[PDB]
DNA sequence: CGCGGACGAAGCCATACCATGTGGGCTGTCGCCTGGA
DNA sequence: TCCAGGCGACAGCCCACATGGCATTCCACTTATCACTGGCTTCGTCCGCG
RNA sequence: AUGGACCGCCAGUGAUAAGUGGAAUGCCAUGUGGGCUGUCGAGCCCCACGCACGUGGGG
């Protein structure tokens, strides 16, 4: 339901910060912020028309649409190279991978899976522009839509992330022999 | 026969003691986070602070063995000698085969599992129990596995020592029943008046010297802080204290002492790097010969800002023990100091002068 | 023995040190939103100009391995030599098989995952052990995975070289838990006395050789700036800093230049675009013989304006120092130095003429 | 060793340098409003005005590439043997899979995406070094996706060349760490010392040409003024300019034609249709030998009105310099120069006469 | 908050039918842009940033062109209603609504007459109830209201522009 | 000498890789005065 | 006594911008600690008490 | 007065010691707010004097 408009975005923010540095630039001075903060008030002209229709759905929207724009330009570079994942798997894959430190990973997941509405947007921007500062191939319709029910209960959607991330992280050290 | 106190205490943008991952402990109260401080460190501040000045030096340790050792490395005895010794009095102290150890680690005497709580002359005169019996003990070393040769009445009643930190916290051993001691002043956490959410400061150590093409930061983390103004309450029963004491001026220079000690104190977590040392902006001590009571409903509303919280919290604490007094009259005892003269507190008492003022014309009332 | 220190210094319009997304550090104090200075920034501003004056260059880094191959190679070695002699410097320590080091660059020494804190002198002391091996580091580059064959007693007690930086910051060091020196000042952050907002500055970068004579400019952004009036404190543990020191002598000149560092300094955080190079506006230094005590619980209540902040806010102190005084009464000294002679600010002791005077007459009296 | 410099200067009805919508830039100091003018505006004109004066001609682009081509033909390449040259000498550094560049056009040459800081000299030394290679940038020209072939070493000698403006301001460049050198001039945004708030003008735009039925102009806009008494300061670290130029007489040069740049100099902004230019009516430069020290904290204080500005600002600079003076003491040197004789400020000096012989004794004194 | 729109919208219809009724109180309370106000708008008051926010507007009502002065969506909604139908500009209108919504209370008092009398020109519906309630929400909390004019002018501007095709 | 209280003696134990979708309820208003019904 | 009118005269119009630009690298740490007490069965004897 | 009636899991606890986000930056080039204008009789009561036209005093 709320997936395919998460998919719209990813399309259109996808193709756009690589295509016009107008957006990219108005969107990037948005990351971790309120969607009222003046300093915001440029990126409602592309990310406004999307939001369906409580604010932790719009919070999702634009704190993502930011994060997708203020990555580095090797990570556009690569995202820009041509069931599925949420972005825990995207933490167990970048330390199995490209060596993270795994005791620190952790205790930085659960620090965030344990916190409020609020601290799961200001810890997440430099959480994930760490993950795409080491390339992980990590999946934007997902998170926002996970951000985006991760205001009804803080139960929901962090333990399936916790859950996940261990659960890939065994899988791909078992599937190592 | 209950001396309660009360304080509101306003700290600056700080991290006292920090969760298992950082954080600040956080209460879910009236609906709202509210940060807090765990009562067990500020007990601690308080015992190092009230057994500071008595320089009584209450030691909670697990390495009892190890000063044991020390203590008749120092009086004569050869090191195997003191080690075997101070097993031995440890392990004629339980039911059979003594109190429960752990897995050796070095070739350092083991820990115990259970955390002790004696004063320093305690372990001595322990010692002093392990000598007295030289050759007992060199005898029982000879064989593989000894026993107990200590008579257990004697280290059992030496393990039984009292102190003011003992006396007021109270102690906890189950392998000996017979040394538990309850403590005489409750203690409660430390929360929020107000919904407080935790902020995420980002700090880069940086390397001094430079590297050849790049220079980049040494370590790039954030760390969790908060700031606001802290309730906080504490009861001393009286009754119970003078009873574990047994007499009645040292039970009263405990008392004195424990209250001086709750309002300066503040923890030593992250203080090195935040400086939040504060007095609380309110003290309330009121001595009720019926049963102690808080004020922790009255700050169940949380209370929105923008605007200070002192007076807010002051007036606010005013209000419930007016209509608490008036809804559970009872004849107590009232006084109360505080740092703001601008608007005049009657519920709470006569107005002393200073907090050290206040604590002693209200430990001498009682 | 606590040497307190209070400053109120007004920023203008600047942005000393940024958050990880551009804005200044803010707290969330009585309510409103306040422009804050990390510690760690005031703390580091202040140690490069205390080993500046003192030098002492107590450099803080990752790459020991390669200034360690660099002496190498200055008092003779090979590269190969340099480099694996240095590692095996690093390597012989530790209880394990050596301190934690990961993942090393291209052709250039690797970099330990820890950081250290050591003088210049030491890094020179640690190439000379070093040196005084050069037939077993031979000898252990021969193999393939060469072990610890330094003496780890001299050069872990080299390791523990304190430092006036190391002396008053403090050092960690978790793979050698003998050398961690606890520090001896509680530096805190510097928030503003009334809520600030942020205040985005959109800018331009012009390019020259104009391409189709638009006014079309090379660059276009928005950086986040803020002013106002800075609070700003600081504790010294004086008991502990002579432990630290050692002597009494070489702690009252590290206190007196600390004081002074810490009024002159400012720190370097986007200053090349905006000069906020100032003054504190009022200084008070306090010398208390019981506990250190900060005056933040005063500017809690954010002060409303469209008037000035320098005067209500000297004069509100003022007024929190003689009721906080008079509530916690105490046998200390007070004296401050003002820039401003309009009010007179009685609590805060007697009007020293000057800041370098003021310092004097105050860590005399320490 | 730091040259501070201070001065009053009250501007009339115009607006300098506009925010992104027409505004002007405004500061929220000790509560009340105050319109103000960067300091990269100001940073600017002096920029143009120094190295006007001392031409060296500093040009801070992103189309390198254009210009290194332009160079290339000028000297006998071919169109495409000059564009793929420039690309080459551009792309030969090779940090990360060479320098980074825009999304490359239709068919223009494309601008590298950092904005380079070099002078004109640089730029035809690098066409220099790539007319040395003709052959090697044929032959990869000849290729599909060619690699550097040019000496790095030596065009990245060429990066840092400095020149009195890269000196004084400072250079960045991401890519290229080795030749970033730091700025030696803290130059700070000039308030207002009085609240401000901004008059809305409203503006038509008349067509000199009728028809019946309608007497409407050609447009209709509200765009924004203010005008008011700026603070301006700036700073000089004297030990880091001599470390950059080298030379003494070279850096004494610099600040010297630095601080008539900053006292004459006047942004172009808004100005051909509202002329605000204007002089400075209290200079005040102290030389401070441990560390420079703002007068911004006197203006915290916002001052209200009625009155003139002028008076009330110099004589409170006075005070705040005097009272300061007397709390940190140093043996330091101060002189001013001011537009108005009927006070007499003591705690700034001694009077000279004019502005240029204020700087010329200043300068003098520093070394 | 609804408390404050139904006597708004009480004093629109009023003020309305008297601007087109007695000429005499029309350019009385039109003088503003105010003893009028306080004679004739008082009544329907119950913060003064409340107040003015009333006969503010009101002497907006009372100061339009008689075209669209013989004559639920907010301000956002006006403006790009007025954008794509009337033919005024995008890039202008849009770069009118930020600079509208960066200011402060008093600045959108001097900003906004001139915008709203000039879409007014083209007999576009202004809801004068929300925009009384949205000027008096303007006290409350600022950035909020600001944020909901400029992303509701987006969001109808690209939703009818798209529902055209 | 007579005896309290406390413990200890065992019987017991246990070769033909994958998932979760939810919510809804509270509040009060005017223009005043003269004329005619 | 309540519903209804009224209350000098207070302007009309027309017009509202085009363009161009929105940066890059780097860095992400270590170690030590993680408890017991019991809720079974009867009787005889044993060490300590009076 | 219910496989119930009577009925406390429970007495003890610092999460700790260390840390710059940092270097770079004109928002710019263009504008009439305009045509038109004199500010010159119902009111409520009392008392006084009155040529029954009115005049003055206190509410």
């Amino acid at each position: 339901y709320i997936l395919q408009h998460a998919d719209a975005l990813v399309k259109r923010v996808s193709k756009l910060i690589v295509n016009e540095p107008a957006a990219r630039a108005a969107l990037r001075r948005g990351v971790g912020l309120a969607p009222e903060d003046p300093r915001m008030l440029a990126a409602h002209r592309v990310v406004a028309p999307y939001v369906p229709v409580v604010h932790a759905v719009e919070r999702a929207f634009y704190a993502v649409a930011a994060i997708m724009a203020a990555q580095p330009r090797s990570a556009r570079d690569q995202e820009a190279e041509a069931r599925r994942p949420n972005l825990g798997v995207s933490l167990a894959q970048a330390v199995f991978d490209k060596g993270l430190n795994a005791d620190s990973t952790e205790q930085r997941l659960h620090l965030i899976a344990r916190q409020n509405l609020d601290g799961v947007h200001r810890h997440l921007p430099r959480l994930v522009l760490y993950l795409r500062s080491d390339q992980v191939h990590i999946d934007w319709g997902i998170l926002i839509r996970d951000l985006a029910r991760w205001g009804h209960t803080p139960r929901h959607v962090a333990r399936e992330w916790v859950q996940d991330y261990h659960r890939t992280l065994e899988t791909l050290t078992r599937q190592a022999e | 026969t209950f001396v309660d106190i009360h304080a509101i205490q306003t700290l600056p943008y700080s991290n006292i003691n920090r969760d298992d991952l950082g954080s600040p402990k956080t209460v879910v109260y009236g609906g709202k986070e509210r940060t807090r401080v765990s009562s067990q460190s500020w007990k601690r501040a308080v015992r190092h602070e009230v057994e500071a000045r008595l320089g009584d030096k209450a030691v909670r340790t697990r390495r009892i063995i190890s000063e044991i050792a020390k203590r008749l490395r120092e009086r004569g005895w050869d090191a195997d000698l003191a080690d075997a010794g101070a097993r031995q009095v440890v392990l004629s102290v339980g039911k059979k085969s003594g109190i429960k150890l752990e897995k050796e680690k070095d070739s350092e005497a083991p820990a115990t599992s259970v955390l002790f709580y004696l004063p320093v002359p305690a372990i001595d005169e322990l010692a002093a129990i392990a000598d007295e019996h030289r050759d007992a003990v060199a005898k029982e070393a000879a064989k593989k596995t000894p026993k107990g040769i200590l008579p257990a009445d004697r280290i059992t009643e030496v393990l039984k020592s009292r102190n003011v930190s003992v006396n007021l916290f109270g102690r906890m051993l189950a392998e000996l029943p017979s040394t538990e001691v309850d403590g005489a002043v409750q203690f409660a956490h430390a929360f929020t008046v107000h919904g407080t959410t935790v902020e995420v400061d980002f700090f880069t150590a940086v390397d001094d010297i430079p590297k050849e093409n790049d220079h980049g930061s040494g370590h790039m983390n954030a760390g969790q802080f908060s700031a606001g103004t802290f309730y906080r309450y504490a009861n001393v029963n009286l009754d119970r204290l003078v009873e574990n004491t047994g007499d009645a001026q040292t039970a009263r220079t405990a008392v004195a002492e424990f209250l001086r000690a709750f309002l300066s104190t503040v923890p030593s977590g992250k203080q090195n790097a935040t400086a939040a040392m504060t007095l609380p902006d309110l003290v309330h001590i009121a001595v009720r010969f019926d049963r102690p009571i808080s004020f922790a409903p009255a700050f169940e509303t949380a209370l929105y800002g923008s605007d200070g919280y002192t007076l807010r919290a002051c007036q606010e604490l005013n209000n419930y023990a007016e209509r608490l007094r008036e809804v559970w009259p009872d004849d107590a005892i009232r006084g109360y100091a505080t740092v703001e003269n601008k608007t005049d507190l009657a519920a709470l008492g006569e107005r002393y002068d200073s907090y050290p003022a206040l604590i002693d014309a209200m430990v001498a009332a009682a």
